[PDB]
């Protein structure tokens, strides 16, 4: 049993953009189906929900311009967002609530109008004159970049690594990500993998 | 039918239970016996986990230490046996009638032997100057508790100008905090300097650890 949203990404205020939402598991024409949306400030919020007999339910925040609608047959959930406006930028989630609720991973809706941007990966190692050896810390900052979503991963095997949340300059995003291992092992090549999927980018540099 | 849960729960020592308490201003209660209250998990840079529904049906995968009890309009979760991984934010919810409402969430805290922050100081990666871009940056990593400050010194000058601060949620695998602080500015302005301190006066030994180059 799975739930899998998609259609989200990149839209100018007043656009329009239609979410889906696929299954595994579940037949979509016999629940209350919903879709369900958060602002990384966190705390989910309702944003539709359409019964079995097809009958549709909105909050007044999106009362006229959201429109929840289900393919019986293909087994499917749509969201037609329409005069989009800043404050609908959030993840949205497609959920069959009643009983035990399933969700889906989500889909990103971002409504802005400045340019997306790949991010400036810089690495961070100890210059020179620096207290090392047992256990040193390593980083990369990366900055420069729009579409928040971005995601950090170091050789895929890391326990002591430290993300750090986003934070908005300029109207581009900046984050760090710091990990720390023994120079016992610090000759072994330590990479840092930065992934932006709304850029399409992949940046990868291994420290000194 | 709005759910209501503190933001924050009382400091938790591990290997100890911890309660998270919840209400709604309706009965959860249905006349088939069934309360329709859940729980979820929303862990640091994590989609939310369902954790309990139905008030006392827990979600595969979820173990045992977790239980949920209460009346139709009070509730509570309980955690047995912390472990550092429970660290995360826990909401209330109700799918009793439409529209679906849900609570502001509970900060589980956990609570920790003091820890003082290991810095790192870095200098502008080449990459960077080459770009015309100069920021400093400096890790103040697994330090307890969350309470610090950190100050920057451009050449023995005090300087907060261009300083960004970023914190991360409670470890967890550590129970600890870290920080990250950026001094960014222009190269020809970081030129016009040599030494560069990262401050770090946590709430213990009185004395700042201090880190330059």
């Amino acid at each position: 049993a799975a739930l899998l949203e998609s259609g989200g990404g990149l839209v100018k205020p007043g656009g329009s953009l239609k979410l889906s939402c696929t299954a595994s598991g579940i037949t979509f024409s016999r629940y209350i189906m919903s879709w369900v949306r958060q602002i990384p400030e966190k705390r989910l919020e309702w944003v539709a929900s359409i019964s079995s007999g097809g009958i549709t339910y909105y909050p007044d925040s999106v009362a006229g311009r959201f429109t929840i609608s289900r393919d019986n047959v293909r087994n499917i959930l749509y969201l037609q967002m329409s005069s989009l406006r800043s404050e609908d930028t959030a993840l949205y989630y497609c959920a069959r609530g009643q009983g035990r609720p399933y969700w889906g991973q989500g889909t990103l809706v971002t409504v802005s109008a400045a340019k997306t941007t790949p991010p400036s990966v810089y690495p961070a190692a100890p210059g020179c004159g620096d207290t090392t050896g047992s256990s040193v810390t390593l980083g990369c900052l990366v900055k420069g970049y729009f579409p928040e979503s971005v995601t950090v991963t170091w050789n895929s095997g890391g326990s002591s690594v430290h993300t750090f949340p986003a934070l908005l300059q300029s109207g581009l995003y900046t984050m760090s990500s710091s990990v720390t291992v023994p120079s016992s092992t610090w000759p072994s090549t330590v990479t840092c993998s930065v992934a932006h999927p709304a850029s399409g980018t992949t940046v990868d540099k291994k420290l000194e | 039918a709005a759910l209501t849960q503190s933001p924050v729960s009382n400091p938790v020592t591990l290997g100890t239970s911890a309660s998270i308490s919840c209400r709604s201003t309706k009965s959860l209660l249905h006349s088939n016996g069934i309360t329709y209250l859940y729980w979820y998990l929303q862990k640091p840079g994590q989609s939310p986990q369902l954790l309990i529904y139905q008030m006392s049906n827990l979600a595969s995968g979820v173990p045992n230490r977790f239980s949920s009890s209460g009346s139709g309009t009070d509730f509570t979760l309980r955690i047995n046996t912390v472990e550092a991984e429970d660290v995360g934010v826990y909401y209330c919810a109700q799918n009793l009638e439409l529209p679906p409402t849900f609570g502001a969430g509970t900060k589980l805290e956990l609570k920790r032997a003091d820890a003082a922050p290991t810095v790192s100081i870095f200098p502008p990666s080449s990459e960077q100057l080459t770009s015309g871009g100069a920021s400093v940056v400096c890790f103040l990593n697994n330090f307890y508790p969350k309470d610090i400050n950190v100050k920057w010194k451009i050449d023995g000058s005090e300087r907060q100008n261009g300083v960004l601060n970023s914190w991360t949620d409670q470890d967890s695998k550590d129970s600890t905090y870290s920080m990250s602080s950026t001094l960014t500015l222009t190269k020809d302005e970081y030129e016009r300097h040599n030494g560069y301190t990262c401050e770090a006066t946590h709430k213990t030994s009185t004395s700042p650890i201090v880190k330059s180059f």
